[PDB]
């Protein structure tokens, strides 16, 4: 699913 | 600009990137890749104040089909959801599943079929919506199946055994055994075994594509890149994913 972009 | 209006304002400047890929595979019974390619698009859903100059950075696994190309795309996005790019790959593809069929004939009456699927990806990731489709001959009078994981029905109308599995983590193995009861048939008619086909969904890009950054520069307005809340997700789905038995 949506994960924070690093 | 004909794709973006002038005075857009968001307290919460946020964006979402979708890497959406279809992986296609035709494999021989022994495990030779006869054909493999990925089709992908990147969809952006953006809620950014003003007229932001964006720069999308990836990792060059890709053959790309209004922006400005430089591994790196620069663009001012339209507000809301839009398609940033389409692409295709044939090289260095992650095949998420190996299908290993086994078919033994037993007189003119039984077909003994065992199918093993192996997940080839990180064990911390889950495939979902897995379906394994095993064709059965038209003179089929019945099917017995055993499978320790998931559920399987013989669907006579579709002439297939359909094995469904909700979840499967990477680096795992599962099998189904089927006994296909056969009716008498015209002798010269010999069965040409159609491929075993899969469907699945994986939370990574089979191409290998990685989003590295999406940088937002908006020179007039008083927010900057570290203010922008940024999300990415990968949805790899099967296209034609067939293994010859
Ligand atoms: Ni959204
Ligand atoms: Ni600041």
């Amino acid at each position: 699913g949506y994960m924070p972009m690093s | 600009i004909g794709w973006r209006r002038e005075g857009i304002k968001y307290r919460r400047n946020e964006l979402f990137l979708d890497v959406l890929e279809s992986v296609n595979l035709l494999m021989s019974p022994q495990g030779q890749v006869l054909s493999a390619h990925v089709s992908g698009r990147v969809v952006m859903k953006s809620y950014l104040s003003g007229m932001p100059e964006c720069k999308f950075g990836m990792n060059d696994k890709i053959v790309i089909e209004x922006x400005x190309x430089x591994r790196s795309i620069s663009f001012i996005p339209p507000d809301g959801e839009f398609e940033l790019m389409r692409y295709r790959t044939t090289k260095d593809i992650i095949l998420p599943f190996r299908v290993i069929p086994l078919v033994r004939e037993v007189g003119r009456t039984k077909l003994e079929v065992k199918v093993v699927i192996k997940s080839n990806f990180k064990p911390s990731l889950l495939a979902q919506k897995i379906e394994v489709r095993i064709p059965t001959p038209l003179n089929t009078s019945g099917v017995q199946v055993i499978c320790m994981k998931g559920k399987a029905k013989y669907k006579a109308s579709e002439n297939a055994i359909v094995w469904k599995i909700k979840r499967m983590a990477g680096m795992k193995e599962s099998q189904i055994s089927a006994e296909i009861e056969l009716l008498p048939t015209n002798d010269k008619k010999k069965w040409a075994r159609p491929p075993i086909s899969m469907n699945f969904e994986v939370p990574f890009a089979p191409s290998g594509l990685k989003v590295r950054y999406l940088k937002v520069f908006e020179p007039k307005l008083n927010y900057s890149d570290h203010d922008v809340i940024k999300w990415v997700r990968y949805i790899g789905r099967s296209g034609i994913y067939e293994t010859r038995c």
